[PDB]
């Protein structure tokens, strides 16, 4: 427990861990909550903005890559706008060098190496961020990355301050696959935020960004005049 | 105490750390398995990380990569630092195909991948790799050959090898048969019996054999060959 | 199996006592000792010798001290052990929270050991005063021995009250410290 | 050059203390001219010239008087004259003091920001001309900041000499009145001898110096003023 | 502590050099920017040393283009680098494309200079303009995190000036209710008296869309009200 | 919920007393002690023994010291405790202000420790003189014992005045330090 | 607000006394002690016992010692307090001068503690000497007790003069230290 194996990206600990990368995987827990549900043919994303001050407008959490690929960062912002631009340029170039859409599984492999090639060197540090790539190509899939190069084609995710409270809500909810119910799927995803929202506080009055993407749906950002009629007024 | 920080520094007895600590990392992540059979080569992967996630798909975390038609490669350890070697493993097969118009033989691919893994254990600016790669194939006139390239080179040719959190337990169970006996079909039952002994009824494993006289090429199991799994013996 | 049940029961019963002490036992005593030595008091109204007439009055004050000292050791001893039982397996690096736990043990052991030393100090009072009293009996006209008796009681009277202040100040600093560092005391590594 | 927990710098705060251990220099603006004055001390019976350390020219209408590391001034001045003429070749106009001061301050700012480069330990005050016939005595710093003063002093004890200028600085002085103002600042330099000050009167786009016999007729007035 | 590295992660999951750089924006002069439905007002605070510093030669409201005005704070020696970089990438955008640069597409590139994979920039800007989609006011940080503020304030006294804006802001305000608010908050958090040479405010209306620095003659038109 | 109210009221009650003490209680005492040992005296005109005749004279001076010592412990104890209650949760890095807090408590504890030991030291005065005086009564012709009694009181006389100047001097060294570092003691993590 | 005026006056009043000590009080005492123990004296001519006659001679000499000690504690105490009030606000970086200050504080406190302990040490001398003298009356034939009394006076006389040298030497090292680093103690 001499803690000498803690300030470099090259030194390995005697237990086998790499503590400089493990600190970045812990940096995604200090971000706002987010959750994405995968239906049979639709994919939603419930991003919670971080309204810092009273006068300041809330920060943006949900972004866009193409018409069908949309991400939602959860971590520091300085390493999110760089990974978004070094994803969009790897997306529009595929629609320019070729003409079909970019294969979502072949896109994430080019983003995982943006983490991996940024870790092995010593002058460069690991990306402290956690992406949630939500896309639909032929089948709706919800991919996600990590500071360490690792992929898991999920079905229901969570990243955030109270991510464990929303994780438990999806652990006991496996009835999202069979019945799609687009009008009710966003109710489940919005419930995932409300069940883990700042120790019994409301903060859902047009402060939680939503996005839906599916079969004939492009990356439609849910308008501010549509998520508060009944989507935010269920219980 | 002071001689184990960088990788370009030796120890007074003669050993070398920071390439030694990696062995405690590949022996703690999800294990692997690959062993010779009289009909072909059959790999495996035991992703023992259920409890933490439980939300991923059924067969979404696959770890049986291949460079081309008949050479299977698995991992052990860091999933990021192991995919980077696969790109060097795939690009080595393509460079050999451009310059020589032939499939790359295994006794020259495992050497060109060894001088890539080992080359990172020399520069002080870069960190060494964190993966144990299993490389194998099955020729038509010759039997299989599994190369377990560990970190710090050492491309040793094994015949049955496991690398992970139970690298010493399956070796006491693989020796229960020579395996240069009964075919790759019935060997699956013997493999699945080993996993339950050393951990419940979950479909997290994902193996892939190379030969069942199926043009001697790489393929997954099937969804119908996993079903007759003897859950008792 | 009998040993296995009693041990797990033991860890649970302690955990209850630690929370019970922080939610009730320690705050009740905070207000209690504060009601005896109010922070809002004007200077000199607490630490004086104005109400001072063997010294039967001092005896009664020490009896109260012994009650306060006994109950503190029992509560702090169990709360400290509870933090010790919550230290994770020793690992290299990322043990800042273990450092917090050690820091917490350091502050808890310091206050407990300090209060523990009062028991030795009270014995010193009676032994030293009796020895001086023998000298007063042997040499009754050297007035400095009698002045020493007067001054001895006034010193101990002040020390008793400073001890109560030390009680008061330790209880609030300990409760506030655990409150501020609560997330790292329970989950030092998550 | 790495930040500190309070937010301040280290080498930029250290190099700023290096100019304090340097000879005093002072430049005073006027209406249509700007008389400069630098005080330097040498070793007698040897060291033939004045070494022309300070009052360096940069163009036909510029005058720089450094303070600080005497060895590091030549590199900043030779990297200034290289840009004082590169501008003339790319804009067909003589380099105004607004661009030179923005350049000299950029060279020092480019060094404290780079990795593995010692910051400049000098602080010069440029007194040139703008586009029109306006004089603007600028003053750089080792941090990179600069401001167009009207009277400024740098070097050893640059606070009491700067305080004296605030006491009797009028709007537009005369020729001899503006020289006497800068020549009244010999209170900082020991013994007030004429072999220590070296004034230079920059005027009407024609830089000229002042002979040693003229400063004697002006320093002798201080003897009748120091009683 | 792990501040020896230029970019190393903490056990609680945060940076260190970026965190230390945040402690450098609370030392310069204060500033305050207020956004309305038809413009943006940026009120700065001049903290001149004495009468030797020439007025208008030093300022805190540098312009990025003809339609984007901004304030600054922190290390002013390093604030004229991002602004000099914003004055290039914005005019480079006006050459490739032909419309005025949007603030969101300008603040995101000025925050992109905080890449260290040199030491990070200890500058806190207050970019605000009327590019398109109505007037906007942004506020960047040394960490690169940008937020859209309706009425912000940076500088030394930004702790008392932030909540003071929350106690007087109105969504339907006008320029007369904004210019009054942009100066009634500066009189509170101040060490001097709000004279005609202590504020250098500027406003960018929505009608003409061009910035306009308020001279010392028009500054008496607002400081005489004093509610 | 009543305890939750009572505790929050207490943290407020300390803060009031701390600011009140720094603005009024502490400056008034600085001037008070200064009038007893004026800085403008020529050397040797203060620390002498010319007006020095049990020792009834030393008792009255010692009594004043105990009043000054009592009020000091009460005042210093609450101001020190107040700074202690304001130390934030322990974190890695950006705790330069916490370093100021830690350094200040050490210095604050030093002055408290210094004043606290005077009560025991005065007992030592009576103890040493009484032992020697007994020898003088038993052996009235060994003259060095008679010189020893005189010098011990004269020693305390010298030490008492040095104690009074140190009181004055500790208050000013304490006040200027807290004033200069006032911004970091209240808001240390910004 | 009335105290605030008195307080600033107090801070002003200290500064005057400190400068006065460096220009007059400290140098004059350097020469004073030097006239008692000249550096040019031949070895053994200072630390001897030729001029040694209760011991009334030692008695008269301690009164001078207490006088020398009193003026030292008073002079150094104000100088020590004056430097303490000149320590700047704690800030990160550019506090090399507080380190300079610490060296001054360390040496100033060291000399005061040494001189302060003389008052306790002199009481210790008389207590042990009186006790041994009682034993001589009780045990008149043990000759070493009589030798011990004689030797004690010879020891104390030597200790007295080296103490005076230590006084002299402390004044000069202190004056020399502040004078050379004078610009950094004030600014």
């Amino acid at each position: 427990y001499r803690n000498l194996y803690d300030t470099d990206n090259i030194i390995y600990s005697p237990e086998g861990r790499l503590y400089q990368v493990e600190y970045a995987s812990e940096a995604i827990k200090q971000g706002t909550c987010a959750v994405a549900i995968k239906s049979k043919d639709y994919v939603v994303v419930s991003g919670l903005k971080k309204c810092i001050s009273k006068l300041s407008f809330p920060q943006e959490k949900i972004f866009k890559i193409d018409d069908y690929i949309g991400i939602s960062m959860s971590g520091i912002t300085s390493d999110a706008k760089v990974l978004t631009k070094f994803m969009q340029n790897e997306c529009l170039s595929h629609k320019f060098l070729y003409n079909e859409n970019i294969n979502i599984e072949s896109l994430v492999r080019s983003v995982a190496d943006k983490y991996q090639k940024n870790t092995q060197k010593s002058s460069k540090r690991a990306f402290g961020v956690g992406l949630m790539i939500a896309a639909y190509h032929n089948e709706p899939c919800i991919f996600e990355t990590r500071p360490n190069g690792s992929y898991f084609e999920y079905d229901a995710l969570s990243f955030g301050a109270r991510s464990h409270a929303s994780k438990t809500y999806l652990e006991k909810n496996l009835h999202l696959f069979e019945e799609c119910s687009l009008e009710e799927l966003i109710l489940h995803c919005l419930k995932a935020l409300k069940c883990s929202l700042s120790s019994e506080s409301e903060l859902t009055i047009s402060n939680t960004a939503l996005a839906v993407v599916g079969k004939n749906h492009p990356w439609q950002e849910i308008s501010s005049l549509q998520l508060e009629e009944y989507l935010s007024k269920v219980k | 105490a002071g001689y184990d920080l960088s990788v370009s520094t030796f120890s007074p007895d003669g050993r070398l750390y920071q390439v030694e600590y990696i062995y405690k990392s590949i022996n703690n992540n999800n294990t692997a398995l690959c062993l010779e059979c009289k009909d072909g080569i059959i790999c495996c992967c035991i992703n023992s990380n259920m409890d933490k996630n439980k939300m991923i798909k059924k067969n979404s975390y696959n770890r049986i990569y291949h460079v081309n038609n008949n050479i299977i490669i698995t991992y052990s350890g860091f999933d990021g630092d192991a995919r980077n070697i696969i790109d060097r493993a795939r690009s080595e097969a393509n460079t050999y195909y451009y310059n020589f118009h032939t499939n790359i033989p295994l006794h020259i691919l495992v050497n060109r991948i060894s001088l890539y893994i080992h080359a990172y254990t020399l520069y002080w600016h870069m960190r060494p790799f964190a993966a144990s790669i299993i490389i194998s194939s099955f020729n038509e006139k010759d039997k299989g050959d599994i190369y377990c390239i560990e970190p710090n080179g050492a491309c040793y040719k094994y015949s049955g090898i496991v690398i992970g959190k139970n690298k010493e337990m399956f070796k006491t169970e693989i020796e229960k048969k020579d395996y240069k006996d009964i075919n790759v079909r019935d060997a699956i039952e013997d493999i699945y019996k080993f996993i339950l002994t050393s951990n419940n009824l979950q479909n997290l494993v994902n193996f892939s054999w190379i030969c069942k006289e199926s043009s001697y090429e790489f393929q997954n199991i099937h969804e119908e060959i996993l079903t007759p799994a003897l859950n008792k013996a | 199996q009998k040993i296995k049940e009693e041990y797990n029961k033991f860890k649970y019963d302690i955990t209850k006592q630690a929370i019970e002490s922080l939610r009730e036992r320690i705050p009740k005593r905070i207000i209690f000792f504060n009601n005896l030595v109010n922070v809002n008091s004007e200077p000199g109204s607490i630490l004086n010798v104005n109400d001072l007439d063997s010294h039967k009055q001092i005896y009664l004050e020490l009896e109260k001290i012994k009650t306060y000292a006994s109950e503190l050791i029992e509560i702090i001893g169990n709360i400290k052990l509870w933090i010790q039982l919550n230290v994770p397996r020793i690992e290299d690096g990322n043990n800042f929270g273990v450092g917090i736990q050690e820091e917490a043990i350091q502050e808890l052991a310091r206050v407990e050991e300090s209060a523990f030393n009062l028991y030795d100090a009270i014995v010193k009072y009676y032994m030293e005063r009796a020895k001086i009293s023998t000298k007063v009996l042997k040499y009754p006209n050297v007035s400095d021995y009698q002045e020493a008796v007067r001054e001895l009681d006034e010193k101990e009277w002040i020390h008793i009250k400073i001890t109560i202040v030390d009680m008061r100040n330790n209880y609030i600093m300990l409760y506030d410290l655990l409150y501020k560092n609560w997330e790292k005391v329970v989950k030092p590594k998550n | 050059t790495v930040f500190s927990p309070d937010g301040h710098l280290l080498q930029v705060e250290h190099a700023l203390e290096a100019v304090k251990k340097g000879g005093c220099a002072v430049a005073i603006k006027s209406s249509n001219f700007a008389v400069l004055a630098v005080e330097k001390k040498n070793i007698p019976k040897l060291q033939n010239p004045k070494t022309t350390e300070k009052l360096i020219k940069l163009d036909e209408h510029n005058c720089l008087a450094f303070a600080g590391l005497n060895a590091d001034a030549r590199v900043l001045v030779n990297k200034t004259r290289l840009e004082c003429q590169r501008y003339y070749l790319n804009m067909d106009e003589p380099a105004p003091v607004d661009y030179i001061a923005k350049y000299v301050a950029k060279v020092q700012q480019k060094f404290t920001h780079r990795g593995g480069v010692r910051p400049f330990g000098i602080a010069t005050l440029i007194a040139g001309f703008k586009n029109n016939k306006e004089i603007c005595i600028y003053q750089t710093e080792p941090s990179g900041i600069y401001a167009a003063w009207k009277a400024q002093a740098i070097g050893k004890n640059a606070k009491i000499v700067q305080e004296f200028l605030e006491k009797n600085y009028q709007e537009n002085m005369e020729q001899k009145d503006c020289i006497f103002l800068a020549l009244k600042a010999i209170f900082e330099v020991v013994e007030l001898s004429s072999k220590n000050v070296e004034v230079a009167l920059l005027t009407e786009k024609d830089l000229t110096f002042i002979e040693e016999q003229e400063i004697n007729s002006m320093v002798e007035l201080i003897d009748q003023e120091r009683t | 502590e792990y501040d020896r590295g230029v970019n190393t992660f903490s056990p609680e999951g945060r940076l260190f050099q970026v965190e230390y750089a945040l402690g450098a924006i609370k030392l310069g002069s204060t500033a305050v920017g207020i956004c309305v439905n038809d413009g943006v007002i940026l009120a700065s605070e001049r903290r001149i040393s004495s009468t030797l510093i020439e007025k208008d030669s030093v300022e805190k409201l540098l312009s990025i283009d003809d339609h984007i005005g901004c304030a600054m704070s922190g290390l002013m020696a390093d604030a004229r680098t991002l602004i000099d970089y914003a004055r290039v990438e914005c005019n480079h955008y006006k050459f490739i494309y032909n419309e005025n640069i949007n603030i969101k597409s300008c603040v995101e590139l000025i925050s992109e200079l905080a890449l260290d994979f040199s030491r990070p920039f200890g500058v806190a800007l207050l970019i605000g303009g009327v590019d398109k989609n109505g007037p906007c006011l942004w506020y960047t940080e040394p960490s690169g995190t940008n937020t859209r503020f309706s009425a912000a304030s940076i500088g030394s006294a930004q702790e008392g000036a932030e909540l003071l804006l929350q106690e007087n802001y109105k969504k339907d305000m006008t320029f007369e209710q904004a210019e009054i608010l942009a100066l009634t908050v500066l009189r509170q958090v101040m060490e001097d008296k709000l004279s005609t040479s202590n504020v250098e405010i500027c406003a960018i209306k929505k009608s003409d869309q061009t910035f306009y620095k308020y001279n010392t003659d028009d500054i008496s038109r607002i400081i005489d009200v004093l509610p």
